[PDB]
């Protein structure tokens, strides 16, 4: 029959021994579908996937993808239903990854669902699956409360409300973690008035379990629940709540109540989060545990912008400030690591005076630390309190930490301030540059780590495109060319380096006057790799150059040097010369 | 942090005031002190602590009527408060992300008090004057699922005290078995299904051989079910060779139990066969000897069919190690005793794999171990060995043919002689 | 230099820098090309003076991209990589292609020694044969680098006086010229010279010892130093043991050991240590510290 040649293949690669000819034809199922038609699609489709259930879980995850997508082969929302039935027992599977296939693909078909066939098919589906008796199908009947809500009817509405409760009152844990997360979804769909009269009773039996997971996930869902009710009902209806969470004995759940902390402050309100979470927030600020302090110390700057500026600041320098004293000495790396980087962005915030008298000695200490991990996260961020504090006032508190830095053993920190000097070479001057941050350029171009000198060299031009290129040709290239000199071939790959990157700003003239030669004279050099690098530098300065020096000096160097035995050279040599098609 | 009081020793004091001063003490050690922080601090109020417990353990089992109704509470409520504390996060470990071996585990900062405490625990337990029907008004659901909980810690030592101690529950109160066995199935279903990390797995396994070892009335549903979808599911889980051996131990127990549970358990086992690691593809080759050793003929003849098929899938494999072991099965005098019993059926199929990989692999062990079981077969039957030879070669040539037409067939009737000319409107890209 | 394949090895260096695996069909022929340059080699190969002697990498591919910005780009500096870099890692396949395809591009630029763990046996126990049938689905990836590594040279010379070799001395060698008229292109023997040749570490107790592993002779101080006079070697650099530092001065001078894998077994919290070789053949050393690192089995 015709609906039956599809079928009959479809067998015989399911008999098939090879796995993967069955996974190529599951994969190639859509098309196979395509052919067969509305008439004998969905008279294959009930029989045949309650056969292909009894497949490897990997064959199963491919139908569920195809499912999930077939809402095209199915006439409509007159023949959705149809493929309810096979998603129904690929969703109660035990295998978990087939079964979250399956509840979102459910989830993603039951729009496209009609409210007459929603309530006709879907419903009874969803209540069976929730009736089931193992936990897979309890779990997978979790994730479609939510989505069929808003169209059933009011009888409807309190069945799945009734369903929702008990399953939320599943002794099994794995049913209530699931419940759990979907609180917030369903609280979400669900209307205020029957929030306030079913979602609050479950909740709290879920925030006061002995559980510590369902514990984490019922203050995490809060967040949902604070955002619907009325900012006059979370004083006396979720703030117990949210207290006893702060106060539980698992550090897990003071973990995930640190981490949703800015959440939880927008959304009660920030008139409520001063009375009632500044003390929680003093509290978990000083926990003994590690972690919360951790994800507390990253809110830090999130819970002190959204506060109301009106005693933002009082609020701050009052109860802030001596808990961030007290955690800058802290004896754990995390702890400091975080601080580091969301101090900074803390100094508009405080009023100007405030920093200089309390952030600048607090980032001292920062600085001056051992620990390499605080250090490297104030020099990354150390641009933002440029502007806060008058440059004058700030090069004097802190160009003290500046040049001790400059020369850290790690190269990761000195990376970093190369990075950031362009910033204090436009706002200090040339003048200031010249007098004692020259040196430090000059050290740095000349260190042994490759990456420390690029980053020197990328600094260069950041700081020639805005100091003249006058300035660098009569101060910097006497410098670099000195350079040159050096024994190591390395330090010499260094001043090529350097050639290369002014030689775009210092242009044609300057590049022919100075500059050219020590290439040229450096272009003898016996080690190879000296040679290599000449031609990629020549290649590069090629359309810098005039036509008349390429012929006159480019030209018959660069057939030198294809003749050199080195096939590295040669080649490279004669890359370059097609490149400027000399030859 | 409280200042211990001046104390006598038990047995000095008469055994009328004997309880008395041992409730105190039970109260005294009830406060616990940091050892994480400042293990300086309070050393006087820590060695007081020491001297006093070390006391207790030897008065325990040492004395008439050392633990009576009062006392209960007390030993219990001091075990309770220490070990119930909240456990600190994996930091160093980052989660046991590296090898259980190769992390190293972060053995108790307190572990001697802590050591000291459950050896007094389980003397306690093991105590003649111990009985389970007083006690289980005060050992309840929430004592049990808190020591459940505490099997995640690290120190192997804590983990085997922890063992030894729900053995003991388990054995002395008989009205918590189901609840334990029920808590059990919900440990072990997080960890398959959500976690994926623990490190009381073989422990727990333990535990489950003793009960399975004492399953001596025919096996029930839930146990057959809690077999078919615990233990079985078991083997999906990356950390297999960490509590494979108990794994072990647990299935040949219950196909003791009970031989009709051997079909669906050899059918899960090779559902679930690796195909990317070799040390899972080595267990599972130990677990299918270990169960081959024990299999009735009968049932064995059941399974014959897929068991070889997959053997020799596995004999192809490159790796000398999954080679080897495969080809170790013929020094078991039962397996072959199994395959001179059913050669018709098994022959056909071990063979061309054999002859296949009689020369490919490097190893020469491999090599010397496959022309050993190949002239094993020849020995045994040598008319089952020269049938088996023609119909190898007849395939050899056949297989040409099979591979063009299965190939060029499926195409055509999967969308040629479909797609394009059925339904061509409907059809679309 | 054939246009297209040269584009092509640009291409593919490119494309593993992004921590992408290559296709295996151009690791089959990336290999074949490999094996055809290196099959002209001999057991000893000569090296130029400025090189950057390299310890073992370990398959662990972030360290390695750390090693390349620490020292210069391959390009940029003639590197000598002497160490086991196909196991005991993540991402082990992307280091060694990596590599090899680094070697066919600008070979007199680097050179790349045999360690012990090339051995076909020692590659599949551990842990990586699964890793690369996880990776690609087929064992022919694998076959094709146990190729590569038995045709990989066993020893180098640097300017004839810096004698760089994995592993440790072996009491049947005593010459040079041993190393010379013995066959490099072999599988690893289970007890052998080249056994002891890539498994042998220096030791204080003094002559021949026995190291804990049985295939490894330990070498006493005076042998270190006999060899060093009866071949003229200034120094001798080797990778196999760890060290904590990343290097060492085993034998007062006499031989010198580099580990070029930090955070070993990412509990031992070791630096990383590379050899720095200028013109004038002195030795330096430079430390880094590892980068900030960033389905069921049964189913398909
Ligand atoms: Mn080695
Ligand atoms: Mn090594």
């Amino acid at each position: 029959d015709d609906s039956l040649y599809p079928i009959a293949v479809l067998i015989d690669e399911l008999r098939n021994e090879d796995v993967q000819l069955r996974l190529n034809s599951i994969k190639k199922l859509s098309t196979i579908a395509l052919a067969l038609g509305v008439e004998r699609t969905r008279s294959e489709l009930l029989p045949f996937l309650t056969d292909t259930i009894y497949d490897e879980d990997e064959v199963l995850l491919a139908l569920a993808e195809q499912l999930g997508t077939f809402t095209t082969l199915v006439g409509g929302p007159e023949y959705v239903h149809c493929l309810l039935p096979p998603l129904e027992s690929l969703a109660t599977v035990e295998e978990t990854v087939v079964r979250d296939k399956a509840v979102e693909s459910l989830r993603a078909i039951s729009h496209e669902h009609s409210p007459s066939d929603l309530e006709a098919h879907f419903v009874p589906l969803v209540k069976r699956l929730a009736g089931g008796d193992w936990f897979t199908s309890r779990t997978s009947a979790c994730g479609l409360f939510s989505v069929c809500y808003p169209r059933v009817s009011s009888a409807v509405k309190a069945e799945l409300r009734q369903y929702f409760r008990n399953l939320c009152s599943d002794d099994t844990p794995m049913v209530r973690r699931a419940a759990a997360s979907k609180l917030g979804e369903f609280a979400k769909v669900l209307e205020l008035d029957n929030v306030k009269s079913e979602i609050i009773p479950m909740f709290s039996n879920l925030a006061s379990d002995e559980q510590d997971s369902v514990r984490l996930l019922a203050v995490e869902a809060c967040v949902n629940i604070a955002q619907l009710l009325p900012q006059e009902d979370l004083e006396a209806l979720v703030m117990p709540t949210l207290r006893q969470a702060a106060e539980d004995k698992s550090w897990r759940v003071r973990y995930m109540v640190a981490d949703k902390f800015t959440e939880l402050q927008k959304a009660v309100g920030p008139e409520i989060t001063k009375t009632d979470l500044v003390p929680a927030f003093q509290n978990l600020m000083k926990d003994c545990e590690a972690e919360v302090r951790a994800a507390a110390s990253h809110k830090v700057k999130e819970f002190c912008e959204n506060l109301s500026a009106d005693c933002r600041e009082n609020v701050i320098m009052s109860q802030i400030l001596p808990c961030i004293k007290e955690l800058v000495s802290d004896a754990n790396q995390h702890v400091k690591s975080a601080l580091a980087s969301v101090i900074m962005g803390l100094s508009p915030i405080l009023g100007k005076d405030n920093t200089i008298e309390h952030l600048l000695p607090l980032f001292l200490a920062q600085l001056k630390d051992e620990c390499p991990e605080v250090r490297l996260n104030i020099i990354s961020n150390l641009d933002c309190v440029n502007e806060v504090i008058g440059i004058r006032q700030l090069s004097q508190s802190l160009l003290p930490a500046i040049v001790e830095l400059a020369e850290d053993a790690k190269w990761r920190v000195r990376l970093a301030i190369i990075e950031y000097m362009p910033l204090l070479a436009g706002q200090l001057g040339v003048e200031f540059f010249d007098e004692k941050l020259n040196s430090l350029c000059m050290a740095w171009l000349v260190d042994h780590v490759y990456a420390i000198r690029e980053a020197a060299t990328s600094n260069l031009k950041k700081l020639v495109e805005k100091f003249g290129k006058e300035w660098a040709h009569a101060t910097i290239i006497p410098k670099v060319l000195a350079m040159s000199g050096d024994p190591n071939y390395l330090h010499r790959m260094t001043t090529l380096f350097c050639i290369n990157v002014l030689s775009e700003v210092c242009g044609q003239d300057i590049t022919t006057k100075h500059m050219l030669p020590t290439v040229l004279r450096m272009a003898g050099d016996p080690v190879a790799n000296v040679r290599f690098n000449v031609a990629k530098s020549l290649q590069k300065i090629g359309p810098i150059l005039d036509n008349s020096t390429l012929q006159s000096e480019v030209k018959p160097i660069l057939e030198k040097l294809t003749q050199d035995q080195d096939v590295d050279v040669k080649y490279f040599a004669q890359e370059a010369l097609t490149v400027l098609s000399l030859a | 942090p409280f200042q211990p009081v001046v104390l006598l020793h038990i047995r000095d004091v008469p055994p009328a005031d004997q309880e008395k001063l041992f409730i105190q003490k039970l109260r005294q050690c009830c406060v616990l002190f940091d050892f994480v922080s400042d293990p300086l601090s309070d050393l006087k109020w820590k060695e007081v602590k020491r001297a006093a417990l070390s006391e207790m353990v030897e008065y325990i089992t040492h004395n008439r009527n050392v633990i009576t109704e009062p006392i209960y509470p007390e030993v219990v409520h001091m075990f309770a408060v220490n070990m119930f504390r909240t456990l600190p996060p994996s930091s160093n470990p980052t989660g046991a992300e590296f090898d259980p071996e190769e992390d190293e585990p972060t053995l108790e900062a307190a572990w001697p008090h802590l050591q000291l405490v459950y050896e007094f625990f389980l003397r306690f337990l093991e105590s003649p004057d111990f009985q389970p029907n007083i006690a289980k008004k005060y050992i309840d659901q929430k004592f049990v699922l808190q020591l459940l909980e505490l099997f995640d810690s690290e120190d192997p030592r804590e983990r085997d005290f922890l063992k030894t101690t729900l053995h003991r529950i388990y054995g002395k109160f008989l009205g918590l078995r189901a609840y334990i066995r029920k808590q059990i199935n919900n440990i072990f279903y997080r960890f398959i299904y959500e976690t994926e990390h623990h490190n009381g797995i073989a422990e727990l396994l333990e535990i489950l051989g003793s009960i399975i070892n004492g399953f001596a009335l025919p096996l029930k549903e839930e146990h057959k079910i809690f077999l078919l979808k615990v233990l079985l599911p078991l083997h999906k889980v990356k950390s297999l060779s960490v509590y494979h051996p108990q794994l072990a131990y647990c299935v040949v127990q219950f196909l003791e139990k009970d031989s009709t549970l051997t079909e669906p358990v050899v059918m899960a086992l090779l559902k679930y066969w690796p195909k990317t690691h070799s040390p899972k593809e080595v267990m599972f080759l130990n677990e299918l000897e270990e169960i081959l050793d024990v299999i009735e003929p009968s049932e064995f003849v059941k399974i014959m069919e897929p068991l070889f098929r997959q053997l020799a899938k596995c004999v192809s494999s490159p790796h000398f190690q999954v080679a080897e072991r495969a080809l170790y099965y013929w020094n078991n005098e039962y397996i072959m005793s199994l395959i001179s019993d059913n050669a018709a059926k098994i022959l056909p199929i071990m063979f061309p794999s054999l002859y296949r990989n009689s020369k490919t692999h490097w190893n020469k062990t491999i090599h010397g171990l496959i022309y050993n079981a190949l002239k094993l077969f020849m020995e045994m039957n040598q008319k089952l060995f020269d049938d088996c030879t023609q119909q190898f070669k007849a395939e050899k040539l056949k297989e040409k043919l099979k591979m063009k037409e299965r190939e060029e067939a499926w195409v055509k009737i999967e969308n040629l002689a479909k797609a394009n000319p059925q339904y061509t409107v409907y059809s679309q890209a | 230099d054939e246009k297209v394949f040269t584009k092509e090895l640009d291409q593919w260096i490119e494309q593993l820098n992004e921590c992408k695996q290559l296709s295996e069909s151009q690791v089959k022929s990336l290999c074949e090309k490999a094996k055809e340059i290196l099959t002209k080699e001999s057991n000893v190969q000569e090296v130029r003076c400025p090189v950057t002697v390299c310890g073992d990498v370990h398959g662990q591919f972030h360290d390695l991209m750390e090693l390349f910005r620490i020292g210069g780009k391959s390009p940029d500096t003639n590197y000598l990589f002497m160490g086991d870099y196909v196991d005991r890692g993540y991402y082990s396949v992307e280091t060694v292609t990596l590599l090899v395809a680094l070697k066919v591009r600008y070979r007199e630029r680097i050179t790349i020694l045999r360690g012990n763990h090339e051995s076909r046996q020692i590659t599949q126990v551990y842990g990586f044969y699964d890793e690369c049938l996880r990776k690609y689905g087929n064992a022919n990836v694998w076959k094709y680098f146990t190729d590569l590594f038995d045709y990989l040279p066993l020893t180098a010379l640097v300017d004839g006086q810096i004698f760089c070799l994995h592993g440790g001395l072996s009491p049947s060698i005593d010459t040079l010229d041993h190393i010379r008229a013995l066959d490099r292109l072999q599988e690893v023997p289970h007890e052998g010279p080249m056994c002891d040749l890539l498994w042998s570490d220096p030791d204080d107790r003094g002559g021949w010892g026995i190291s804990p592993r049985g295939a490894g002779y330990t070498f006493g101080q005076d042998i270190s130093e006999t060899f060093n006079h009866a071949n003229g070697l200034t120094l001798v650099s080797r990778a196999h043991q760890l060290v904590m530092e990343g290097y060492n001065w085993c034998h007062d001078r006499n031989v010198v050991t580099i580990f070029s894998a930090p955070n070993y077994c990412y509990r031992c919290g070791n630096q990383a240590a590379i050899m720095e070789l200028d013109d004038t053949l002195k030795y330096s050393f430079l430390q880094f510290d590892p980068a900030p690192r960033r389905t069921p089995d049964y189913f398909l």
